[PDB]
């Protein structure tokens, strides 16, 4: 599956740079342009979306308790509940991985490193499996730098 | 086309007409609907995007609106100026393809009735050195649209070699047309006496010549 | 000023190639889905092709697959598309327009450009005079393919033109245009008529001098 490929690189990149601190320069090997854009608008949408919930993610943290395998193992439980209701729209997918983004950068600098990786796959997984087909209507990571550009 | 709608559409001025557009529930049932208007002669413009939203420039007057596989567009307070084709759109997620529908031509009737205007033209001489002879019959600001328009040469209704525009809209809501009468350079030099003869509403408008000019 | 214009369209042969070309401008083109959708002359629109921001997804009515092409050139502001085994069904205005993001509406549009598909070949038109406030004009024969283009005096004189359609014979169209002016055409006070074709690459202008009748 070469959307699931193309939305691990990209959400698998995102929640790494974050954990990091730093963003990287180095070229995207499968993405193509079409990931370079994406990422790019990812970058923009999820900061913009972790600072304007800044407390409410905070507070989401802290309640979730994560401190082990076990934990980033069982958070695929609670990324459903952002499709739960049954709304799908890329204002839901954006949130979804900006908090996988926060949650990286909680398990950086609680030393749990090695469970970044496993989450950015478990936040792949419940995207491209629960939603491909709207996601592939929606014309992929096309569609949604398109949904998000302002002008 | 996978959308339909009724290909024709009327009313009077300030009335409200409705256009409708049916669909399938992987359509019209699945996703949003947009309508466009098409004025004489040009190109489409969005009127309506997500089922009853305005762009900027759109009036209060249009409005739309979506109930299971069916779209309408309202249109109150009737105008001249709303006489275009209106074409519903919406993306249909079975076929991977945007699908229009067949279009809606809108008149607008009961508006003050306008006699044509019937200039009559002879051949040039410059065309008569080719060895042809065009007569031009042009017919300007009638309403409503719809004329007749027959041609004699010497007093006998012409059946061949006739040509008429089918009515165009002018700037001022009137409506324009032409035709045209092709004979040889030596037939229009047997003949003398040329008329074009336009009926609009029981009531005809002559123009003629005689080619001793 | 955000536009879209078309290029590219003329006269092609049954079962020969085209590529149509849309320039975007005063926009970032690189964020935005594009679309084709056609026009046969006095029908309905008819979506033809989409392509995404990245060309990651490509869609084509059925009536085209296999055999037109769309892609984009972002560096370029640019879209295509490459039209091939082309039939007299594809004769149409060929629209570019651009589609918004958050609502999938195709909110610009440009102004269209025309495929004629054809075995006739390319014809200059001839013009001459139309010669009887005055009423004055200009006859423009045997041309093909679509359009033509009339101004008067150069573009200075546009109050009162009347501009008709095309009427089509055998295979070549003839038009005339028409425009009303004050009760002296002087020969100081000169009217002519700017026709061009540019298919045929044909820039005529046709002083209208009237006689004694
Ligand atoms: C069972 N329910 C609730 C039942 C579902 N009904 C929801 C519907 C909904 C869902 C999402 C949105 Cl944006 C808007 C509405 C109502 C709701 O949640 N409203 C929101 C309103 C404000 C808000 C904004 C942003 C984020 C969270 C918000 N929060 C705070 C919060 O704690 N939300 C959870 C659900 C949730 C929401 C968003 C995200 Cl990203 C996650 C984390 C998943 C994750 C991702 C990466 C790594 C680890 C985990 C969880 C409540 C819960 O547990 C709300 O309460």
């Amino acid at each position: 599956d070469d959307l699931y490929r193309q939305s691990l690189e990209i959400i698998s990149r995102y929640l790494r740079e974050q954990a990091t601190g730093s963003k990287d320069s180095k070229p995207l090997g499968e993405a193509g342009a079409a990931g370079r854009r994406a990422l790019e608008t990812l970058r923009r949408v999820g900061d913009g979306v972790q600072r304007n919930h800044e407390t409410a993610f905070q507070g989401m943290l802290r309640k979730l308790d994560i401190k082990n395998e076990d934990d980033v193992k069982s958070l695929s439980r609670v990324m459903i509940h952002v499709f739960s209701d049954g709304v799908t729209n890329w204002g839901r997918i954006v949130t979804l991985i900006s908090f996988g983004a926060f949650v990286a950068k909680h398990l950086k600098t609680i030393n749990q490193e090695s469970c970044i990786e496993p989450l950015a796959e478990s936040i792949t997984d419940v995207l491209v499996r629960t939603k491909r087909d709207w996601l592939v209507k929606q014309r992929g990571w096309d569609g949604f730098v398109e949904f998000f550009h302002v002008e | 086309s996978v959308l339909t709608q009724p290909p024709s559409a009327s009313g009077t001025p300030g009335q409200r007409v409705t256009i409708s557009c049916s669909g399938s529930s992987s359509n019209i049932g699945s996703n949003t609907v947009n309508w466009y208007q098409q004025l004489p002669g040009t190109a489409p413009k969005l009127l309506i995007y997500s089922n009853n939203q305005r762009p900027s420039g759109v009036p209060d007057r249009f409005s739309g609106s979506k109930s299971g596989t069916s779209a309408s567009l309202a249109i109150s307070g009737l105008q001249s100026e709303d006489e275009a084709d209106y074409y519903c759109a919406a993306w249909d997620d079975s076929l991977n393809a945007w699908v229009f529908g067949g279009g809606t031509k809108l008149t607008v009737l009961g508006q003050p009735k306008s006699s044509p205007s019937v200039t009559l033209f002879p051949p040039s001489s410059e065309e008569l050195e080719t060895n042809k002879a065009t007569l031009v019959c042009t017919i300007t600001d009638f309403y409503p649209g719809v004329v007749t328009v027959d041609w004699k040469v010497d007093g006998t209704p012409v059946t061949q070699g006739m040509e008429t525009t089918q009515p165009s809209k002018q700037s001022n809501n009137k409506y324009m047309a032409s035709s045209y009468l092709t004979l040889t350079a030596r037939a229009w030099e047997r003949h003398s006496s040329y008329s074009c003869q336009v009926t609009h509403e029981g009531h005809t408008v002559e123009k003629s010549l005689s080619r001793a000019d | 000023q955000v536009t879209l214009k078309e290029s590219g369209g003329g006269l092609v042969k049954p079962g020969g190639s085209l590529r149509l070309s849309c320039a975007a401008s005063g926009f970032t083109f690189s964020s935005y889905s594009m679309n084709w959708v056609r026009q046969a002359p006095g029908k309905g629109l008819e979506w033809v092709s989409s392509i995404s921001s990245s060309s990651s997804y490509i869609y084509y009515a059925d009536s085209v697959k296999g055999r037109f092409t769309i892609s984009r050139d972002n560096a370029k502001n640019s879209l295509y598309l490459q039209m091939n085994s082309l039939r007299a069904e594809d004769t149409a205005v060929y629209y570019c327009a651009r589609q918004v993001g958050a609502t999938w509406a195709f909110d610009i549009w440009g102004q269209g450009t025309l495929v004629t598909v054809s075995a006739a070949k390319t014809t200059p038109p001839s013009v001459y005079p139309l010669a009887p406030m005055v009423t004055l004009g200009c006859l423009v024969k045997g041309y093909f393919p679509e359009p033509v283009t009339v101004t008067w005096n150069s573009g200075s004189l546009s109050s009162g033109v009347h501009t008709f359609p095309a009427v089509l014979q055998s295979d070549l169209y003839t038009l005339s245009s028409s425009v009303t002016v004050p009760s002296s055409p002087r020969p100081s006070e000169t009217v002519t008529c700017n026709v061009a074709h540019p298919a045929s690459s044909t820039k005529v202008d046709k002083k209208i001098v009237p006689r004694d009748c």
